[PDB]
């Protein structure tokens, strides 16, 4: 299972957090800090995986905004990858055109979509459209 | 800026 | 954009030539390479416009490393600017001259240098006396060949103070990076015509001239009695670097005062209020004033006896000054502030610092070691923290009480029993080594001792190197004064760090122990439980042929630094 | 003996830089803001940095950080000084200290800092005189940087002979949270806006203490100022034979001494405080001021900082006199006052309450600071007796001042 | 009037010490 | 300023007031907040957390907000403390072992510096079998009569049938508003 | 009632990290406010705020007893806004999960299927010691059920009820067997995950 995702921006903002380990707010900020620190601190040819605190911290990032992942060293690293594509597309589909500016603005939207779409770290909705088809009847309900 | 952009450019 | 810029910069039109320039200028500062276009400004540099030309210069200078071999063409222009009648014309040229970092250049320049040495303007005599100085650091040779000294020499004796002083500083710069061969020193003439334009050289001039006297050794009393009434007057300067030269220089002239004269009394009474005005200045220069007042400490120390209440830390104050003043409160505490110094300590512990509520206990300490008609106090100020239920403040509090044990440990039996049940749960190895040390060496005030080693015995084999030799060492200490109760805690603890510690240190000490124990229980007592002799505290002050040479360096990075001159330059 | 002063930002990109020695390369600069973040995220964050053998060092402006990179065992108090010197430059000349006027004057700018120093040593800190050579909107320089008067620029022609002085007080108190005043210091500052023609030499006489007993009139009161430092324009040699204050005052607005000695009267302001903080349940303001002051002094604009809980909120104020606003932003009740006569006494009492969750760390106990500001007040009762205006062609002088009382480093410590 | 204090006469000596 | 609307919408009845609910596991407090709600007995689990509803009645809207007795439970009556005006308690009568734990939690409950502006509101539960105390005999047992400054009124209410509710209410009603 | 989208603005233009401190107690103190007074009306977005405000760094224990007021509302969006606090600020260690044990059974109930959904996603993702043991025989009961949208939430729910409570297993044998038949591909995915997890 995926530890924690986070989204963060290049200079180091973070658009979005996850963490499916229950760990102190303290060592969690300090655990988000040497993150932005290592993945800032990386070139683009470090083949976006990093093995921390025995760790897959895998990054890669689409935009100026970078993502990761933390999972445990029990599965494979591509379907981590295929994973975030494929939420990046669903959460394109259900915005249009994501840019940084609307990340910021549908935080809300965003986590909605990330629960719906994993929970716990496994993978929930394996369907590209099924997913979005919940998430538009969900937000219609008012 | 570089915000604006498109995160896949889809 | 580069070709408009070229193109621009190739035309007839002053109006354009300008607003490239600008252009140009923004560019370098936004951080553009424009050193490409050094070459298309070279035939676009004789300009009758003062505003372009300086454009012109600093663009050359800072593009003159990159192309050392474009800057052959600049040569005629600085010349034939040498010789300007505006004098702002000649400084810029001079100041330009000296900043072309080209072997090749400064050859040429000599001239013009030789030239503008006996210069009328006091401006263009400053600025002459820096571009030798510069030309100097680049080429010392040069520098002697071109017999620049005796120029730097006379300029001291003629008339413009800032002039003067601009000279002197240049030969100390010289003389600082010479090899002591040949020096500068003069005699007390020059030294009192120094003095004579010490009251006309400006803010700047000021530090100047006194930085010749750091080097000057006095021999006669009366000479220094002259040179401390001529220096007594700047303290009483707003720049606050004059008042640290000033203060610097008094310090070096007292190494060779007479303490049975009353100049000493004097100098020592007007260097209080001095201290006193450097200590409420700016947040950047609290630091020099504090390290400076820490290195002529150990040198007076009775200067500043009665200065206690200036030390305490602001509310406001920044972290570097509030670690700071605890460190002069320490080095300045005495009895008859003991009270003062305890009140802030334990005002100083309820702050959000963590650093500085270790450094806080860590004075506390000091302080409590260093003064023994305070020890009842600091021991209530100790037993108060720890009730505080700090964690931090726990550990600093079971650190202090270990240390004042082994220093003053006749009269601390009365604590035992207080720190036998002060939430022992704490894993940090300097508090739980201390706590372990305390109670092998104070196992009879507390008849529980075996019983508190036991929860300690659990994960001995895996605590720490450190720690697991303090408990060997407890039990040990335990089993030769009290053997009856602690009879099989001995054979346990021999067994487990004699098979199953596999430490190297730990296993000889272990081994050893149950050697002593097979061989002679009796003599353990004599041998083991012996009687330590005092214990010798790290005399905290620096060495006194350190402290000579900083009192010449003060006001120098190795002041802050408290590192000797040559071993933190590179 | 700094390498290279220069400006940055807070984002760290360099405002300005100017190399004056060459010794280090440029490139350095970008390794400060690395450092610079390691420090203060470990606590090791120092106004002057060292990266390898060349320390960076450089202090915290409005906007950027001026960092003075150096190599050698230069003299960084002459660095601190210099900085200073640039800072006063730059304020005089520039109204704001930000990036809007950074990259709005570097024309005048980049001239400015050649002329200012030169191979690392200072030449021109005159903002006056620098103003006469450099301007944003050339001729020879003055003469007046030449000659010994760089403080008094001669040919000055005024319609009139004006001068305003300003006797400020600083009242600054360090009472403990035991009830007791630990450092009670008092500051003064004679600062004079001197506006006439030519360049007057100014002969200053007070009522100082030493001066009184010096010729025999250490009998009624005098100030006996502990610290007392005289202006670049103040002659040291004639204070130091017989206190005999003569100097050329500056052209505009300049301090030309300031004392500076220890207070053992009682505060002008007995501020009591009392905290009924229930555990978790509400909280109580038992702020009592007391003027301590002569009642015919009133403090003008007195802003008593009572700092508040962190995480309190619906705060309710049951005072008597002066208003109370609840600053988030500042997480403390300033007792607002407009004007405050000596002698009175105003009773506060705040309550509010507070989150069921506890806190997860401690917030501290700031202490209680007060901006009480009493002019036309003389605590110290050091009084100016003359101020000898003399000039070459003969003018008769009206000069002016005003003493005003303000509160300084006035802290309360809470309990 | 202004804040902080009105702007007083001064003297321009000690006329009292000669 | 003006209150013309203030009054406007007295005239109707604008007063809502507000309740708590407090007490031991298994005392009828989730039946009994179900018949004051609905007005039948709905069988319940144990109040793991708490139920929150609201009741409309005599123009005024008296929010009621079950707190649960049980072990992890019981010191988490003080985050309900906040922005509470009202507090009603359960009583268990028919659990001889459990009266002293309750009336040693009401002892501590009661000891609150923020909560004294909230009268006493005990609720007499378990009103139908022979072992169930009078409306004095749990008062004395309880010690209502030595709590100084607060309130405090006995009902009985039998949680099958319901009677008594109704002369709590108009109390509780009578307590709080002191109008006409 | 200042939106969300005011609050990002303004944040985004504040230029020193201690004005966008300042800022963010400015807009904490009003948030206490109005929960102080026990608002209603506008708490999603005084609960959108104090999520963006804790996610910026900013101390948000205060903020806790309003998500579980929230949770055991009525509305739709005070209902995702109070599961949104819950999985944010809400953990184990935090120890204020334990009361919204009753909210999660009353909602486990829930004829909404996004209301139901939506707390189980919660559960999975705070997942607690105690909390799964009081909530175990929920998770099963709804594991045999046809339910394709939610047959893959019991499965999460019941791995991570595993996950946290490895003892629990044994009560989760007979309600995964036949079901490998599964047309749909997250329900026959999510049985395989439970089936590899046990
Ligand atoms: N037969 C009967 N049982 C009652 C009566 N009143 C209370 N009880 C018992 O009290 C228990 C209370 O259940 P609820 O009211 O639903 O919930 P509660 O009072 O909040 O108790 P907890 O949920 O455990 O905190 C019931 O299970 C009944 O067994 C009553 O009038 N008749
Ligand atoms: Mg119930």
């Amino acid at each position: 299972m995926i530890h924690f995702i986070l989204l963060f921006s290049r200079q180091g903002k973070l658009r979005l957090q996850k963490w499916y380990i229950t760990l102190p707010d303290k060592e969690r900020k300090k655990i988000t800090r040497e993150i932005v620190q290592i993945i800032l601190s990386r070139g683009h040819r470090t083949s976006s995986f990093v093995d921390w605190k025995e760790l897959k911290l895998v990054y890669k990032r689409y935009a100026s905004l970078y993502f990761c992942c933390a999972i445990e060293n029990q599965d494979n690293e591509l379907l981590t990858l295929e994973i975030v594509h494929r939420y990046v597309e669903l959460l394109d589909k259900y915005f249009g055109n994501v840019c940084e500016l609307d990340i910021i603005f549908n935080f809300e939207k965003a986590y909605f979509i990330l629960d719906e779409f994993i929970i716990g770290g496994e993978i929930q909705e394996t369907s590209k459209k099924i997913a979005v088809k919940a998430i538009e009847d969900s937000d219609m309900l008012q | 800026k570089g915000e604006n952009t498109s995160l896949l450019h889809p | 954009e580069i070709f408009e810029l070229k193109a621009e910069l190739n035309s007839d039109k002053k109006e354009k030539k300008k607003e490239a320039v600008k252009k140009v200028i923004a560019s370098m500062t936004v951080g553009k390479d424009v050193s490409a276009l050094f070459p298309d400004v070279v035939n676009c540099m004789q300009t009758d416009n003062l505003e372009l030309k300086k454009l012109v210069y600093l663009y050359l200078m800072n593009y003159a490393k990159s192309q050392p071999d474009m800057a052959i063409m600049a040569v005629n222009t600085f010349v034939k600017d040498c010789e300007d009648p505006n004098p702002l014309i000649r400084a810029l040229a001079v100041r330009t001259m000296g900043c072309i970092r080209v072997d090749k250049i400064t050859e040429y320049l000599c001239e013009p240098l030789r030239k503008c040495l006996k210069d009328e303007d006091p401006y263009v005599r400053k600025t002459a006396a820096v571009c030798v100085a510069k030309l100097h650091d680049i080429n010392a040779q040069l520098v002697e060949d071109q017999g620049f000294l005796d120029t730097l020499k006379d300029l001291i004796s003629d008339s413009n103070p800032m002039v003067v002083a601009n000279a002197v500083a240049a030969l100390s710069e010289i003389a600082e990076s010479h090899p002591s061969s040949n020096l500068l020193d003069l005699n007390p003439q020059s030294i009192n015509k120094l003095l004579t334009a010490l009251n006309e050289c400006t803010e700047w001039g000021q530090i100047f001239i006194l930085d010749c006297l750091a080097n000057y050794m006095p021999k006669d009393d009366r000479e220094a009695q002259s040179i401390c009434e001529r220096v007594t007057p700047r303290l009483s300067h707003a720049n606050s670097a004059v008042v640290l030269s000033a203060v610097k220089v008094l310090m070096k002239f007292m190494e060779m005062l007479s303490k049975d004269l009353d100049y000493y009394g004097t100098l020592l009474k007007k260097l209080a209020p001095p201290l006193v005005t450097l200590l409420s200045a700016e947040p950047e220069l609290q630091y020099v004033a504090l390290r400076n007042i820490n290195l002529i400490v150990q040198k007076r120390p009775e200067i500043l006896k009665h200065e206690m209440k200036v030390f305490f830390v602001k509310y406001n104050d920044p972290i570097y000054v509030k670690l700071e003043k605890l460190d002069i409160m320490i080095r300045l505490a005495s009895q008859a502030n003991i009270a003062q110094v305890l009140a802030e300590l334990r005002e100083y512990a309820t702050e959000v610092d963590v650093d500085f509520v270790r450094k806080a206990v860590r004075a506390i300490g000091r302080c409590a070691i260093k003064v023994e008609q305070s020890a009842e106090r600091c021991v209530s100020t100790l037993l108060d923290l720890i009730q505080t239920k700090v964690n931090y403040v726990v550990q600093e509090a079971i650190v202090v009480i270990k240390d004042i044990f082994r220093k003053y440990p006749n009269k601390y039996e009365s604590v035992i029993a207080t720190l036998c049940e002060n939430l022992d749960s704490l894993d940090e190895p300097e508090a739980r080594a201390a706590m372990i040390w305390i109670v092998g060496e104070y196992a009879e005030r507390i008849d529980n001792a075996d019983e508190l080693l036991e929860s300690f015995l659990e994960g001995f084999h895996d605590k720490s190197t450190q720690v697991q030799l303090q408990l060997l060492t407890a039990i040990v200490k335990l089993f030769l004064k009290k053997p009856t109760e602690t009879q099989e805690l001995v054979q346990q603890v021999l067994s487990l760090a004699t098979q199953d510690s596999d430490n190297p240190d730990l296993r000889d000490r272990g081994y050893i122990y149950w050697r002593l124990l097979s061989t002679d229980p009796v003599a353990a007592k004599e041998v083991v439980l012996a009687e330590k002799p005092l214990i010798s505290e790290e005399t905290d002050l620096i060495e006194p042929t350190l402290l000579d040479e900083l009192i010449c360096y003060i006001g120098t990075l190795a002041s802050v630094y408290h590192k000797p001159p040559s071993a933190f330059v590179e | 003996s700094a390498s290279a002063v220069y400006v940055l930002d807070l984002k760290g990109k360099v405002l300005i830089c100017r190399n004056y020695r060459g010794d280090v390369d440029m490139s350095e600069v970008e390794h400060f803001m690395p450092i610079l973040m390691e420090k203060e995220e470990e606590g090791m964050l120092s106004p002057i940095l060292a990266h390898g053998g060349v320390r960076f060092m450089w202090i915290k402006h409005n906007n950027l950080y001026l960092v003075a990179t150096s190599k050698k065992n230069a003299c960084v108090s002459l660095v601190f000084s210099f900085l200073y010197k640039v800072v006063q430059v730059f304020s005089e000349y520039f109204k704001e200290l930000e990036e809007e006027s950074i990259r709005d004057n570097f024309v005048i700018i980049y001239e400015l800092l050649d002329e200012l120093m030169d191979f690392g040593y200072p030449q021109t800190t005159d903002s006056k005189i620098l103003q006469e050579y450099i301007t944003q909107e050339a001729p020879r320089p003055p003469a007046t940087v030449t000659n010994a008067v760089s403080w008094r620029s001669e040919g000055i022609k005024y319609r009139k002979n004006e001068v305003f002085l300003d006797v400020i007080e600083a009242v600054n108190l360090l009472v403990s949270a035991n009830g007791n005043v630990l450092r009670s210091e008092i500051v003064g500052s004679i600062k004079m806006r001197v506006f006439l023609s030519g360049m007057p030499e100014l002969r200053l006489g007070l009522n100082d203490k030493v001066l009184f007993d010096n010729t025999g009139r250490g009998k009624s009161k005098s100030v006996e100022l502990e610290d007392v430092k005289f202006h670049q324009c103040v002659r040291l040699s004639r204070f130091e034979n017989d206190r005999t204050i003569s100097f050329i005052p500056p052209d505009g607005e300049f301090e030309l001494m300031s004392y500076r000695l220890n207070t053992h009267v009682k505060p002008l302001i007995w501020i009591e405080s009392v905290i009924e903080k229930h555990s978790h349940s509400r909280i109580e303001y038992m702020v009592k001021a007391k003027s301590q002051f002569k009642r015919r002094s009133t403090a003008n604009n007195v802003e008593i900082h009572i700092p508040v809980p962190n995480d309190a909120d619906s705060p309710k104020f049951k005072t008597t006199v002066g208003s109370v606003k609840w600053v988030p932003e500042n997480s403390e009740i300033v007792w607002s006052v407009k004007s405050f006569p000596g002698g009175k006494e105003y009773l506060m009492r705040a309550h509010f309450g507070l989150p069921s969750v506890e806190a997860e760390d401690k917030e501290g106990k700031p202490p209680i600071s007060v901006k009480f500001e009493i002019p036309y007040f003389t605590t110290s009762g050091i009084q100016v007796r003359y101020l000898k205006i003399i000039e070459k062609s003969g003018y008769q002088a009206l000069p002016w001042v005003r003493y005003i009382t303000q509160n300084g480093d006035y802290q309360l410590r809470t309990q | 009037d202004r804040k902080g204090g009105s702007y007083s006469q001064a003297a321009g000596s000690d006329s009292a010490q000669s | 300023g003006n209150i013309f609307a203030n009054l406007f919408k007295g005239l109707f009845g604008k007063k809502e007031m507000r309740i708590l609910m407090v007490g031991l596991d298994a005392a009828g407090k989730t039946t009994i907040l179900y018949k004051l709600k609905l007005g039948e007995i709905v069988t319940t689990i144990p109040t793991i957390g708490f139920n929150v509803e609201t009741v409309e009645y005599k123009n005024i809207s008296f929010t009621v907000w079950d707190v649960g007795g049980q072990d992890k439970i019981r010191p988490l009556w003080r985050h309900y403390f906040q922005n509470t005006q009202g507090l009603i308690f359960v009583v268990d009568s028919n659990d001889r072992e459990r009266v002293n734990e309750a009336r040693e939690e009401l002892m501590r409950m009661l000891a609150e510096d923020e909560l004294r502006d909230a009268v006493l509101l005990v609720f007499a539960n378990k009103q139908d079998l022979p072992n169930a105390m009078n409306a004095a005999e749990i008062t004395d047992k309880l010690g209502l009569h030595s709590l100084r400054h607060r309130n405090w009124y006995i009902q009985a209410t039998c949680a099958t049938s319901g009677d008594g509710l109704y002369e709590g209410l108009d109390w509780l009603s009578n307590q709080l508003r002191n109008q006409k | 009632p200042i939106r969300l989208r005011e609050l990002i603005r303004t944040i985004r233009t504040a230029r020193t990290q201690a004005e966008e401190r300042e800022m963010i107690q400015k807009e904490c103190a009003a948030i206490r406010s109005s929960f102080r007074e026990e608002d209603n009306t506008y708490r999603c977005r005084n609960v959108a705020k104090l999520l963006y405000m804790h996610m910026l760094g900013y101390p948000a224990h205060f903020g806790q007893l309003e998500c579980l007021k929230l949770i055991a509302s009525q509305k739709f969006t005070d209902k995702r806004i109070g599961y949104l606090g819950a999985m944010l600020l809400l953990d184990e260690r935090q120890d204020v999960h334990l009361l919204m044990t009753n909210c999660i059974k009353n909602d486990l109930n829930h004829s909404t299927q996004f209301v139901q959904g939506l707390a189980l996603c919660t559960l999975g993702c705070m997942g607690s010691s105690e909390m799964c043991r009081d909530l175990a025989g929920e998770v099963e009961k709804l594991l045999k059920t046809s339910n394709s949208y939610l047959r893959k939430k019991a499965a999460l729910c019941a791995v991570h009820v595993i996950r946290k409570v490895p003892e629990l297993m044994e009560m989760f044998l007979p309600a995964t067997k036949n079901l490998l038949n599964e047309k749909n591909h997250g329900v026959l995915h999510t049985s395989v995950v439970l089936l590899t997890e046990m």
